[PDB]
Formats: structure tokens, C-alpha cells, sequence
């Protein structure tokens, strides 16, 4: 039973408050059933559109998850991933430097 | 072929009742099917191989059980009226077995064993067609579990016989009624004129085995063997 | 209900042709297969037809398949005594073991004797104890028997025999009762019987 | 040299309760849907009915259909041929297709793997055991060959169907597959792992199709230390790849990112660390920075 490995990221070079696409992009688990959240400041962001979700030569699933925002200095943007893997949800902040 | 027994029995409402089967020609799997008028089989229990089995469409009230590659059995726990019908094991390149025949009543206060009576040949059909035929009557015989056999000299006969395909209600208008069937027998007017000839009309009849209580004042209706006979007559 | 089989119940006479049609709706159709069952006994296999225009003979049995159509019909030439006796249709889903068995109410099919020489006749047959019957007998294969009219009379249906030494065939039907007015002559005046029926007096 | 394939997860709970979804990849461009939802399969792109005719599609569509519904239950028995080994949740993933070559020339496949680890192939006309796999397999793989009906119509799609579709939807397809996104980039930087070093980072995003070149450079000279990342994917199917270089703290000036795109032509993309392009793009994108790793 393999462990989600979650990468966080966006479409454009993110200027500030400006419109955006942020993804999440999870990788590397077993079995497929999952759930990904996106989070705004802690709340759940009410559309948030995935992937169909397929698997990579080593049988392992893979999933991309992505919603339109605008990145501030503040605000906060994060991917929560619920897995049978882990007892405790993997919770993945977008790290812009990253 | 396929060898399942009981080919017949009757049981009351809440009686455990199993169903032997057994066959030599080595198949995984075996099943479990039950036949009703307007149906057509249907899946009862089926196994894939020996210590193990699985539910298939009517399951419910029955069991199963697989020890050996060769046998299966279906097993009433608390048997019920509703689960009257015909019982056929088969086994796969599906090939089946000759089937039991499996009546579950309310109360058994209500089974007869039935009254074998032979008819004489008239002259007038003697005379006439030089031919002579002879009814045979089984009566008052519930439920309707019966095969009737005609035995000329000690010898079953076949060539000249006609039974009814199925008996008729003493009393139709009432369910429980009572059963009666007729069978026939035509031997050469020339046959019937010779004296040391010998007929008698076997009927076997399927009732209470010697496991069920019985108390009322009149004989234990038994699975049992009843006949008549008649004579050649010279006139 | 997946496999429906017609007609119900069918009549043909000592030697002529018989159709018999299976009409499915079973998915995948791997096969059919054809079965005879006589009463009381099991199920023997006839023939099978597996592509998807299929067609076998097999004696006088001679059945074809369109799985395009999801049908099938079975033909037997020249019907004889021995095949009164019940047709199930059975359709297989799998070629395999994981597949089961759909099977059809089946059609009963009933061979009437082809009898050139009638001779309607009653008779009264005694018992061997004191109690008496009435047999109707040697009658053609277009009359019905009808059931009685009053609970007290007992009218079997009929039912044809075979004299096989003789290669002679004949229908007959048994009628008694209890009651003192019932008279061999007027015991089957529920049925339709010819004008050239002997009712040979009693005494 | 192109792979097409056909992707298959199927989800056995317990006896009840299943699911199976399928998608179909040309290349790395997602062509089909097959839903678990919907009893028909779904094109994702407009050429995905490949070369063929709207009848000649629908004896493929009526053919899947009757497969779908025939493999759910047949796992579902095959779990009760094996009465104690074996028991729930079970996963089922099949990926089948065939690759394509110069000339008439392809190669076909199909893989089967149980809960992870790939166990049966399809190979000539039979399932087998792979090399390498548990003997109790055996049973079910002598169950499921018996079926020369299945048998049969496998390798019609293997042998014909696949590469005859295929040899289709790449001359239908070529529009779209031959189609050029020109990436953007930018520069940003994270602490080392290692005390006083740091770790700039080049960012590569929105690039058709995937084969890119990207490094950092000290003018003429490539700078070994450059790790290119992995391909992220983007939602409207372009791609991501980031490429980072390890530097000793002051060390960070002089260097420069180059890219090489079949996109642009010749005109490279060189963004150069410090430069007052970098330096108006950095103060355009300045955070808080809780939460970082
Ligand atoms: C091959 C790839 C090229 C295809 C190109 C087309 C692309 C168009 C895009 C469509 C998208 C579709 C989604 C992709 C799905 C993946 C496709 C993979 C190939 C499917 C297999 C083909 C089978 C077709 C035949 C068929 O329907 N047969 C099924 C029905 C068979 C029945 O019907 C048939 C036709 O009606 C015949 O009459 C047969 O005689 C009858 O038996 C049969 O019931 C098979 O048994 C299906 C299961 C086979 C999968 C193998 C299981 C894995 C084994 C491991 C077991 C371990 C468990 C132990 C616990
Ligand atoms: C599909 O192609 C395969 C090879 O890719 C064929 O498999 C061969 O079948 C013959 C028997 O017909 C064997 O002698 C060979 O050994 C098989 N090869 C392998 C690798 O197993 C197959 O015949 C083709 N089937 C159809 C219908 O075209
Ligand atoms: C089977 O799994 C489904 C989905 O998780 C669930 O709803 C159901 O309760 C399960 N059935 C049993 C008998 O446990
Ligand atoms: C998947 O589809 C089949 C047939 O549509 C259905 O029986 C099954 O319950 C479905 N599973 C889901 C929706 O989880």
C-alpha cells in the first residue's frame, strides 16, 4: 500500500493578484481511491476541477487536481490529500519559491 | 450419469430434509437447480469444487455442502410448503440428474395410501375386437407421489399399456382432496382366453418413511407397494 | 424471463413435422443448446449450436441459430410416439466454467396417434370383487374428452396406447362412479362421441 | 515512434459493490473516457473516433460494453473459485495497446497486474503467468483459456484492430499532435539543505510538446550541478519542469538559465540572475512565507 506523494504548483509565473491556475498534483499511491481538497486560507474552495485519474509503468495512480485563484502576500493556498496510507491527511502548502 | 437419492420423498413443514447426489464422471463444478410449471430451472446452490459452495439465484431457504468431488447435497433446515417442487443436481458440458420429487405438506394427518382395484375385460369388446383391455384404479391416495407398473406372469409389460399423465382431485372444489389414477392394459382376445396367464397392477406409492411419529387409529400411511390381480378366464 | 420459449404447448399427428422457436435476450450468447425431457425422467441434450448463424441436425431433430436475432427454432421430421415430451431451450452466457445457464419454461409437445380405422365403443368392465367401469376406447385422435359435470362421475383424459406387436395404436378413456343412476351409455353425454359409437347392453 | 495505450483500474470492495474506469493515451495526449458513471465510452479530443465510421465504432462501443460488464463478473467468480485464498478489497489494472514504428511494422500488448505487482500477460492466443509470479494464478489462467471465444477476439484487437486504429487516429490526429506552445520562465530561490548554500530555481511552464533542454550556465560553460525536475502537467495539456543549481552562497551572480524549445524556432529563452527583468519579476511576487518546508 504506497504512499501520495503531492507536488504544488501553477500554471504561470505568479504575479501578485493577479489571475492564476494553481495545481495539485498527486503522485505515487496505491489503491485509487483518494480524496483531494484544495485550500484557501483553511476553507475548502467550492469548484475545484480534477483530472481523470490514470497510472505510470510502475502501476501507480496519478491525479491533477487544479483551481483558478489570484496569489497574494498573504493569502494562503494549500492541497490536502485523504489517503487509506496515511491515518492522518497529508496537508501540502504552495510554497511559491518552491 | 449422475445418481441423486431420494428419486422421492414427503416431509411436514419443519422437518430437516437433504438431498443426496452423486456422480463418477468427475466435474469441478456442480449445481443445484429446482423446476416449477411456467419457470423453467432455476439456480438454487451451485459448488466449484470439493469443501466449497455459493449462493446462486433462490437461495433462501436451503443450504449446501460439498465433501468429496462427487457428492452434493441441498439441505432444508425447516422445511416449508412453498419448497414443493422437483430437485435435479447437475453437473459440467452440463449434464444432469434424473430428478427427486419433493412434497412438503402442512399437517400429515391428511396422507392415504392408495386402493388398487383391476377391471375385467367385457365380452362385448372381446367379441367384437378380439382385443381385451384391463383398467386398473388406484383411489383415495394422497398426496399424488405414485408409479404404476402392470406385471403380466411376474414379468413387467410395456407394449399395451397407457397410465394417465396425471392423476385427477377426488374432490376439486377443495384443496387438500384426495387423488385417483387409471392406467390401461390391451393383450390379444387370444391371450386373455388362456387361464394360466396372470395380471397384476403394481402401484408404488411414496408416504411416510419410518423416522416420522404416527398416533391416529388407522395403519401408518408408509411408502409401501399395493396391487390387484386378475385371471385369464376360459367363459 | 430471459429465454421465452413458444408455442406454450403443442399438437401434431404421428409423423408429420413440428416447429419449436427459443427467443432470448441473453448477453453474451457463448450457445444453445436444445433439451428433451420425458416425464419424470431428466434432461438429455439434443444438439448445440454455437456461431453466430448456426445450424445442426441431429437424427430427426434439425435446430438453426441467429445469435443476430437472438433466436432459434428446432424442427423434427416426422414426429413419432416417443417424442411426447417437454423442449427446453437453455442459452449459455460464458465458454468457460464462470458462466451460467438460462433455461426456458420449455414446450410441451404431444404426438396425437394418426389412426386410420376407428371404432367407438363404451364398455362396462366388472371388477374382480362385486363395483363396475366405463371405457371409452378406439376413437380417431379429433375428439376431446371432456371432464364431468357433476362431482359424483370421474372422467379421465384420454390417453393413447401402443400394441407394438401388432403396430396398433388406439385412444381410450376411463369413466366410473358411485351413484346408482349412472349407466355406461350416458357417462361421457359431457363429450362429443359419433353416431356410430357401440354402447353394447349390459344385460 | 509512437505508444498507444489503454488504461483499465477496477475497484473490487467486497462481493457486492465494484467499479471500473478506463481512459486511452495517444502518446501522453488523453484520447478516451470509459466513466463507470456512463454505459458508453467518451472522446476527450474531436478526432478521437480515430478513421472510422459511426457504425464501425459502434461494433468496438457495443463489443466493450458487454466486456466491462462480463470482467466485473468474472473476477467476481474467480474470488469464489478460491474459497480461503485470496479475499477483499481487490485491484485490477490492465494496460493494453500497441506501439508504433517506421513503416507497417507495430507491436502489440497486454499486461494485467493483481493489488500492485504485474502477473499476467496475454501472449499468442493465451493468458500465461509471468516469469516471477505466484502459482496460484494457475488455476484461474487454466479457467479463463478454455474460452477460445475470448481467446479469439483478443488477438483480432491485438494483431488488427489496434494498429488499424492507430495508423488512424495518428493521420487524423495531426494537427493537434503536431502543435507548438512556446514556455514561459522565471527564476526564484530556497534555502540548501546545506548550511550556507543556497538553491536557485529555474521554472519551465506551458511547453508543447514535452522533449525540452534545460540548464544553467556560466556563459559557455553548462554548469554540471544543474538537476532537471519531472514533467508536471499542466490542465490544458502543456507541460512543467523546473531545473534547480546547488551555489555557495555569493556565488549566485554571473549565471544564467537557457532553454531550448522546439517552439521557438533558434531564440533560446536565457534569463539572467539579477538582472533587472529578475529583479522586477522577484519584488512582483514577495509573500509572508509561512508555511515554507
Ligand atoms: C487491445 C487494445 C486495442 C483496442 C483498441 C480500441 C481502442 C478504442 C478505445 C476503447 C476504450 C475501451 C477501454 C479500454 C479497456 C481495456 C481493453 C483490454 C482488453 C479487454 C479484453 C478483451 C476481451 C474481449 C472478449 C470478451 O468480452 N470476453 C468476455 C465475454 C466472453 C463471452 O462472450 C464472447 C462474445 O460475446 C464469446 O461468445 C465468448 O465465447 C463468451 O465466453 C469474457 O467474460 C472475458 O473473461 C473477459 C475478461 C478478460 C480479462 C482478463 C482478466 C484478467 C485475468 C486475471 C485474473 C486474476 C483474478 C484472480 C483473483
Ligand atoms: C496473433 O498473433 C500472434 C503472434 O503475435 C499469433 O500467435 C502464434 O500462434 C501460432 C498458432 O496459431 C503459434 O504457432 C505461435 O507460436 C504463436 N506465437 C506466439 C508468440 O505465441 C496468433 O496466431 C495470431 N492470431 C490471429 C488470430 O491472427
Ligand atoms: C461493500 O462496500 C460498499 C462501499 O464501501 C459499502 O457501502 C457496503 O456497506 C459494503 N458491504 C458490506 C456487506 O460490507
Ligand atoms: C458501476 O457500474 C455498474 C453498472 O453500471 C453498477 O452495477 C455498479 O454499482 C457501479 N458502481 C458504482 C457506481 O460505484
Amino acid at each position: 500500500q504506497k504512499t501520495p506523494q503531492i507536488q504544488v504548483y501553477s500554471r504561470h509565473p505568479p504575479e501578485n493578484g493577479k489571475p492564476n491556475i494553481l495545481n495539485c498534483y498527486v503522485t505515487q499511491f496505491h489503491p485509487p481511491h483518494i480524496e483531494i481538497q484544495m485550500l484557501k486560507n483553511g476553507k475548502k474552495i467550492p469548484k475545484v476541477e480534477m483530472s481523470d485519474m490514470s497510472f505510470s509503468k510502475d502501476w501507480s495512480f496519478y491525479i491533477l487536481a487544479h483551481t483558478e485563484f489570484t496569489p497574494t502576500e498573504t493569502d494562503t493556498y494549500a492541497c490536502r490529500v485523504k489517503h487509506a496510507s496515511m491515518a492522518e491527511p497529508k496537508t501540502v502548502y504552495w510554497d511559491r519559491d518552491m | 450419469a449422475v445418481t441423486q437419492s431420494p428419486r422421492n420423498k414427503v416431509a411436514v413443514t419443519g422437518g430437516k430434509v437433504t438431498l443426496s447426489c452423486n456422480q463418477t464422471n468427475n466435474h469441478n463444478n456442480m449445481y443445484w437447480y429446482r423446476q416449477d410449471t411456467g419457470h423453467g430451472l432455476r439456480l438454487i446452490h451451485y459448488s466449484y469444487g470439493a469443501g466449497s459452495t455459493e449462493k446462486g439465484d433462490i437461495p433462501d431457504g436451503y443450504k449446501a455442502s460439498r465433501p468429496s468431488q462427487e457428492n452434493f447435497s441441498l439441505i432444508l433446515e425447516l422445511a416449508t410448503p412453498s419448497q414443493t417442487s422437483v430437485y435435479f443436481c447437475a453437473s459440467g458440458e452440463q449434464f444432469f440428474g434424473p430428478g427427486t420429487r419433493l412434497t412438503v405438506l402442512e399437517d400429515l394427518k391428511n396422507v392415504f395410501p392408495p386402493e388398487v382395484a383391476v377391471f375385467e375385460p367385457s365380452e362385448a369388446e372381446i367379441s367384437h375386437t378380439q382385443k381385451a383391455t384391463l383398467v386398473c384404479l388406484a383411489t383415495g391416495f394422497y398426496p399424488d407421489h405414485v408409479e404404476l407398473s402392470w406385471w403380466v406372469n411376474g414379468k413387467e409389460v410395456h407394449s399395451g399399456v397407457c397410465t394417465d399423465p396425471q392423476p385427477l382431485k377426488e374432490q376439486p372444489a377443495l384443496n387438500d382432496s384426495r387423488y385417483a389414477l387409471s392406467s390401461r392394459l390391451r393383450v390379444s382376445a387370444t391371450f386373455w382366453q388362456n387361464p394360466r396367464n396372470h395380471f397384476r397392477c403394481q402401484v408404488q406409492f411414496y408416504g411416510l418413511s419410518e423416522n416420522d411419529e404416527w398416533t391416529q387409529d388407522r395403519a401408518k400411511p408408509v411408502t409401501q407397494i399395493v396391487s390387484a390381480e386378475a385371471w385369464g378366464r376360459a367363459d | 424471463t430471459q429465454v421465452e420459449q413458444s408455442p406454450q404447448s403443442l399438437v401434431v399427428r404421428q409423423g408429420e413435422n413440428s416447429v419449436l422457436q427459443c427467443n432470448y435476450s441473453v448477453t453474451p450468447d457463448n450457445h444453445l443448446r436444445w433439451f428433451k425431457q420425458d416425464t419424470g425422467k431428466g434432461l438429455v441434450s439434443l444438439t448445440v449450436l454455437v456461431d453466430q448463424k448456426d445450424k445442426t441436425s441431429n437424427g430427426r431433430y434439425s435446430a438453426t441459430l441467429d445469435k443476430d436475432a437472438k433466436h432459434s427454432t428446432l424442427h423434427i421430421t416426422a414426429t413419432l410416439l416417443d417424442d411426447t415430451a417437454t423442449y427446453i431451450c437453455v442459452v449459455g452466457d460464458r465458454g468457460s466454467a464462470l458462466g451460467r445457464l438460462h433455461f426456458g419454461a420449455g414446450t410441451q409437445l404431444i404426438v396425437i396417434p394418426d389412426i386410420q380405422n376407428p371404432d367407438p365403443a363404451v364398455y362396462q368392465l366388472r371388477d374382480s370383487k362385486s363395483k363396475s367401469v366405463c371405457l371409452f376406447t378406439d376413437f380417431d385422435s379429433q375428439t376431446n374428452v371432456s371432464q364431468s359435470k357433476d362431482s359424483d362421475v370421474y372422467i379421465t383424459d384420454k390417453c393413447v396406447l401402443d400394441m407394438r406387436s401388432m403396430d396398433f395404436k388406439s385412444n381410450s378413456a376411463v369413466a366410473w362412479s358411485n351413484k346408482s343412476d349412472f349407466a355406461c351409455a350416458n357417462a361421457f353425454n359431457n363429450s362429443i362421441i359419433p353416431e356410430d359409437t357401440f354402447f353394447p347392453s349390459p344385460e | 515512434n509512437y505508444t498507444f495505450r489503454c488504461l483499465q483500474m477496477s475497484s473490487f470492495a467486497n462481493r457486492s459493490w465494484s467499479r471500473t474506469d478506463s481512459v486511452v493515451w495517444l502518446g501522453d495526449l488523453q484520447t478516451h473516457r470509459w466513466s463507470n458513471d456512463s454505459a458508453t465510452i467518451s472522446f476527450t479530443k474531436p478526432w478521437s473516433q480515430g478513421k472510422l465510421s459511426n457504425q464501425q465504432w459502434e461494433k468496438l462501443q457495443h463489443m466493450f460494453q458487454v466486456y466491462r460488464v462480463s470482467f466485473t463478473r468474472d473476477i467476481q467468480e474467480l474470488v469464489k473459485m478460491m474459497s480461503p485464498k485470496e479475499d477483499y478489497p481487490i485491484e485490477i489494472q490492465l494496460s493494453a495497446g500497441c506501439e508504433m514504428y517506421p513503416g507497417n511494422a507495430s507491436e502489440s500488448f497486454l499486461h494485467v497486474a493483481f493489488q500492485g505487482k504485474y502477473v499476467v500477460r496475454f501472449w499468442g492466443t493465451s493468458w500465461q503467468t509471468v516469469p516471477g509470479a505466484p502459482s496460484w494464478l494457475d488455476l484461474p489462467i487454466k479457467v479463463l483459456n478454455a474460452d477460445q471465444g475470448t481467446s479469439a477476439t483478443v488477438q483480432m484487437l491485438l494483431n488488427d484492430t489496434c494498429p488499424l486504429f492507430v495508423r488512424g487516429l495518428l493521420e487524423a490526429g495531426k494537427s493537434d499532435l503536431e502543435k507548438q506552445e512556446k514556455p514561459v520562465a522565471w527564476l526564484s530561490s530556497v534555502p540548501s539543505s546545506a548550511h550556507g548554500h543556497r538553491q536557485l530555481v529555474c521554472h519551465v511552464s506551458g511547453f508543447y510538446p514535452k522533449p525540452v533542454w534545460v540548464m544553467w550556465m556560466r556563459g559557455d560553460q553548462e554548469q554540471q550541478g544543474t538537476h532537471r525536475g519531472d514533467f508536471l502537467p499542466n490542465a490544458d495539456e502543456t507541460w512543467y519542469l523546473q531545473a534547480t543549481l546547488d551555489v555557495e552562497a555569493g556565488e549566485e551572480a554571473g549565471l544564467a538559465c537557457r532553454v531550448k524549445h522546439s517552439s521557438l524556432g533558434g531564440q533560446d529563452i536565457i534569463l539572467y540572475w539579477g538582472s533587472l527583468h529578475h529583479i522586477l519579476d522577484a519584488q512582483k511576487m514577495v509573500w509572508n512565507h509561512r508555511h515554507h518546508h
